[PDB]
């Protein structure tokens, strides 16, 4: 709804199912995702998102 | 994006229309019963209408 | 375990399948542009709809254990085979002995979808879906079936 | 006729795969991370593979009247299933009332090759239309 | 009445065993100087290991009454000849009945282990284990299969 995130040099991490899902499937249910916008404006560099479950 | 939309049954002129180089997504639309062409991209524009239907 | 099904269906198979999911109000186009429209889950206006004219409809299947199958194939653990029509997988007598069960497609294709006591999850079945037929061709036909009603 | 069937087997189901159907040089891996890689059909390396890993194989199998097959499963017309060992499709003494033939796929998978008194690729499973040629008829307009 | 039991075993064989009868830690070698490495019943590290390498295992197989036995052959006392597969001695309805139970080796070679009703004891057991296919000539069949590796 059109806020305005400001997030620079932070860390999203193991946002949603990484742990559980198995490697080197692309059929699975993969749930969970770091770092959602939606119709909003975002300006943040040198983040670190590894491992969320999905996007 | 008008990723399933029913764009259609206009009374005059293109029922889509993309021109002056834009972009649509007209993933799976419907443009039956136009005035004119149901879908139209002129002037260096793109359109992606791969399900879509026009008569 | 909730399966899209979509599917391509005459007029008269549209309108039945309309009824029986019941429909309140929407607009089915059709292959050649046609149209008809339902208002109150009734049939309100149609445009010049020939025959053969293929309605783009998907329906929801979910296969589960307490709702009724349409068509399954069951093997004990003997070794006997048997199909039943219309009933849920906990109807049989005797689930206890019951090994394997497939659900059958009208194709003559069997999808495993009950194995090792336990459903089959949606992504094996998907798995399955593809895999039990793969080499089916299917006839090449096509005709028009139609032409500009109006005379402009 | 091919038939390709993905199944998940452990390491030393794969190995023996592996050794079975020769593979000159390639790396498997499987659902923790762990691979192993096969160079000139030899175990070069293998990485931390524990019990219970699944490796993920693609196999072909060709099909055919005259050639055997391992498992298969066969419909009469009246109803009456049954199950066949090492025997080519060809060979069934009784193949007048047979209308269907599925390929038992060691995971109690089904693939359907024979149908109607042909192999799945030689039929054409007609779907259905009514009968009429083009209207071709001017209708009046509504505008 | 536990018997060790040397074989030589490929590397499917020998990774199933090794995981069947749980080996922390150790490193297997095999015919031909290859070897794999097992860290916490992982496999780790292996050498260059071609096809047909055999590798030296021992297994203890123990034979009592109430443990399963994979194959046996038991004559009841009327004349009647049967074969029990991954059952207990003890878990025969009525071992009243039964005079022999002999063990099955794969070969087609009975070892008596049950007699007088009584089991046989280690000795007369390695006796007869000797004594059962003594006339057994295997293939003699010998591939290299393998060169030294490095380019030297």
């Amino acid at each position: 709804n059109g806020s305005h995130i400001q997030t620079n040099y932070c860390d999203f991490s193991y946002n949603g199912n990484r742990e559980q899902l198995e490697e080197y499937n692309k059929d699975q249910n993969m749930y969970g995702d770091g770092l959602r916008i939606f119709n909003s404006s975002l300006t943040g560099n040198y983040m670190t998102v590894n491992r969320c479950g999905e996007i | 994006d008008l990723r399933s939309s029913d764009c259609s049954n206009s009374q005059t002129t293109y029922g889509v229309i993309a021109t002056r180089s834009s972009n649509i997504n007209f993933d799976k639309g419907i443009a039956n019963g136009c005035g004119a062409s149901g879908i139209m991209a002129n002037r260096g524009c793109s359109i992606d209408a791969t399900g879509a239907t026009a008569s | 375990l909730i399966i899209k099904h979509q599917m391509k269906l005459h007029l008269n198979e549209l309108v039945d399948w309309a009824w029986r999911n019941g429909v309140t109000s929407e607009k089915f186009h059709s292959n050649n542009g046609s149209y008809v429209i339902f208002d109150h889950s009734a049939v309100v206006e149609t445009y010049i709809i020939n025959k053969n004219d293929l309605f783009n409809v998907t329906e929801e299947i979910e296969i589960t254990l307490d709702k009724p199958i349409d068509y399954f194939l069951e093997k004990d653990m003997y070794g006997n085979y048997r199909e039943h029509f219309g009933i849920a997988i906990n109807d049989l007598l005797f689930l206890n002995t019951t090994v394997n069960i497939w659900l059958v497609n009208d194709d003559n294709s069997h999808i495993l979808i009950y194995k090792d006591g336990k459903l089959i999850d949606e992504y094996m079945y998907h798995q399955f879906e593809y895999e039990a037929n793969q080499n089916k061709h299917i006839y090449p036909n096509n005709k028009a079936s139609g032409t500009y009603p109006h005379k402009t």
